[PDB]
């Protein structure tokens, strides 16, 4: 059909782009010869590496955005599954190590606020002198 | 199974909404629902559900929609799913005889397999690639337009993936490629067929990139096909010829180009073909570097003489023929820059013989006066470029010139341009 013909034309255009990047996709006599020479000069001037980089940067950016979205969704699903394991009480032994690590990190962050061991004795003595 | 059934129902609705209503908003809503369903399920689960769905869906449109969904899953680029993609490609190859019944289904399956092979590269095993190349040869034998174009693309991808493994099946497929190019030249029924010929040229370029030795062996056929493909892009043909110029040796490429020009380009009156041959010769001369022994001066001299004779006897305009002759003079330039006096002096003697006696002329219809005028222009350009020992060659060339001056004194040669050149 027309869609099949368009798909074949797109496949041919993609093959042409893969073989020679920087070439456009397919959709007087002395002047035509000079135009052919100018087209050869333009093909020499254009860099296959430059066009390849200009396309691969956008392709890698789109792929990285899709992969980041998929990884964020997978992490959120894993967190929800771990939470609903914790609610059910059937968390695995391989599981809940993340829970213990999060608890330890939050405990360290909270206990960092409290005090220091060396200043504790001085604070106790000064507090005893203030309160007495 | 429930997800596969929902996806099959959505694909059937999208494929048969027009048939049931016989609509654009409904199709857009169905596409949005299909995209949501694809984003809901992982690619591996979607592939595992869609693997029985292709066999379950007897509708060719539903099978094509499932192939498009699998193509979207592959264009998501799951790296770990590539072995699962390999199993899906094996299942697609199994369903390909069933997909070969419908032209659109076969084209969609071939395009999806080619896209999957291009995305995978050499990451997976190439036995499936060789089987796909055999199926592509079968589709080329079937000779539908879109199916043959997709088969050529898949064969090029499989050859790029295999490399040395595809070099075994390469000589068995190249004369079929020449036959397909001849058939595309003979029949111009469709712009799809023109695009299929362009894809055949692209496959020839890919085979040249993959196997430089086989490309050098069949360079004459490739150059003939590139010259005959007038419907193809001239810039793309010039780029393919340049790539063949790096892959092939310069002297052998020049000899093959001279043979092809004598066989076809001199015979053909097409200005586009003449310009393509001149551009190929100029590219070969520009890429010709070092090579103190040129190893073929008479081949280039006979090519220049045949170019002058073809400009004289051509149906093209005189101004275009003069521009082509100026291009031929620019091509003959830098041969003087390649300076081997022990090689140049017999070459200069042969050039003087072709100028005056015209020994070994490619065409006898070329006038001796016109040949002398062209050789005088070339000799003046070479003397202006080099000098030095050119005056020593001018001493040898003066003795025929003195007879020519005597003929000029006797007014045997009435060419004012030739007299001014002398």
């Amino acid at each position: 059909s027309q869609t099949s013909k368009y798909q074949a034309t797109s496949v041919v255009n993609g093959l042409l782009s893969n073989l020679l990047p920087g070439v456009p996709k397919i959709r007087s006599k002395a002047q035509l010869i000079d135009r052919n020479l100018k087209k050869r000069v333009q093909l020499q001037n254009r860099d296959v590496h430059k066009i390849k980089k200009k396309c691969k940067l956008v392709k890698k950016k789109k792929v990285k955005k899709h992969k980041l979205d998929k990884e964020q969704l997978e992490q959120l699903a894993k967190h929800q599954v771990l939470k609903k394991h914790q609610h059910e009480g059937t968390l695995t032994d391989h599981e809940r190590k993340y829970l213990n690590k999060l608890i330890k990190r939050n405990s360290q962050n909270l206990r960092s606020w409290d005090l220091e061991e060396e200043v504790r004795d001085e604070l106790e003595d000064i507090q005893q002198s203030i309160l007495k | 199974e429930e997800f596969g059934t929902l996806l099959e129902g959505v694909l059937f609705f999208i494929n048969s909404v027009e048939l049931t209503f016989s609509t654009t908003e409904i199709k857009e809503i169905l596409f949005k629902v299909l995209g949501n369903v694809l984003q809901i399920l992982p690619v591996d689960e979607f592939v595992n559900a869609v693997l029985p769905l292709l066999s379950t869906s007897t509708n060719e449109d539903i099978r094509y929609h499932l192939t498009l969904v699998i193509g979207s899953k592959f264009e998501l680029e799951g790296s770990e799913a590539i072995p699962i993609v390999n199993n899906v490609m094996k299942v697609l190859l199994d369903r390909m005889p069933l997909e070969s019944k419908s032209v659109v289904i076969s084209q969609v399956i071939l395009n999806t397999m080619t896209a999957l092979v291009s995305k995978y590269g050499k990451k997976l095993e190439g036995s499936i690639l060789t089987q796909a190349l055999t199926l592509a040869t079968e589709k080329v034998s079937s000779d539908m337009t879109e199916v043959k174009i997709s088969s050529l693309a898949l064969i090029t991808n499989c050859v790029q993936v295999l490399g040395v493994k595809s070099i075994a099946f390469y000589p068995k497929i190249v004369p079929p490629s020449i036959k397909l190019f001849d058939a595309s030249l003979a029949d111009s029924s469709n712009p799809l067929k023109e695009q299929l010929q362009v894809a055949i040229l692209l496959l020839f370029a890919g085979l040249i990139k993959r196997i430089p030795s086989f490309l050098m062996s069949n360079i004459l056929d490739v150059l003939h096909v590139i010259y005959f493909s007038r419907e193809v892009d001239s810039s793309i043909r010039l780029s393919v010829i340049s790539l063949i110029i790096e892959n092939i040796d310069l002297k052998e490429v020049l000899k093959v180009l001279f043979r092809i020009w004598s066989t076809e380009i001199a015979t053909s009156n097409d200005t586009v073909a003449v310009s393509l041959f001149l551009s190929t010769l100029e590219s070969t001369v520009e890429n010709i570097d070092k090579k103190s022994a040129t190893s073929q001066s008479p081949i280039f001299f006979k090519l220049l003489l045949s170019l002058f004779e073809f400009r004289s006897i051509s149906s093209f305009d005189n101004n275009t023929i003069s521009r082509i002759e100026a291009s031929v003079h620019e091509i003959s330039n830098s041969y003087v820059l390649k300076m081997n006096d022990k090689v140049f002096r017999p070459l200069f003697v042969i050039l003087v013989r072709w100028a005056f006696d015209g020994e070994g002329v490619t065409n006898a219809g070329i006038t001796e006066t016109e040949r002398l005028l062209a050789f005088f222009k070339f000799f003046n350009k070479l003397q202006e470029n080099l000098r030095g020992i050119i005056t020593s060659y001018f001493t040898y060339l003066l003795e025929p010139v003195d007879m020519l001056l005597k003929r000029f004194i006797s007014k045997d040669m009435e060419n004012v341009n030739l007299r001014r050149l002398v």
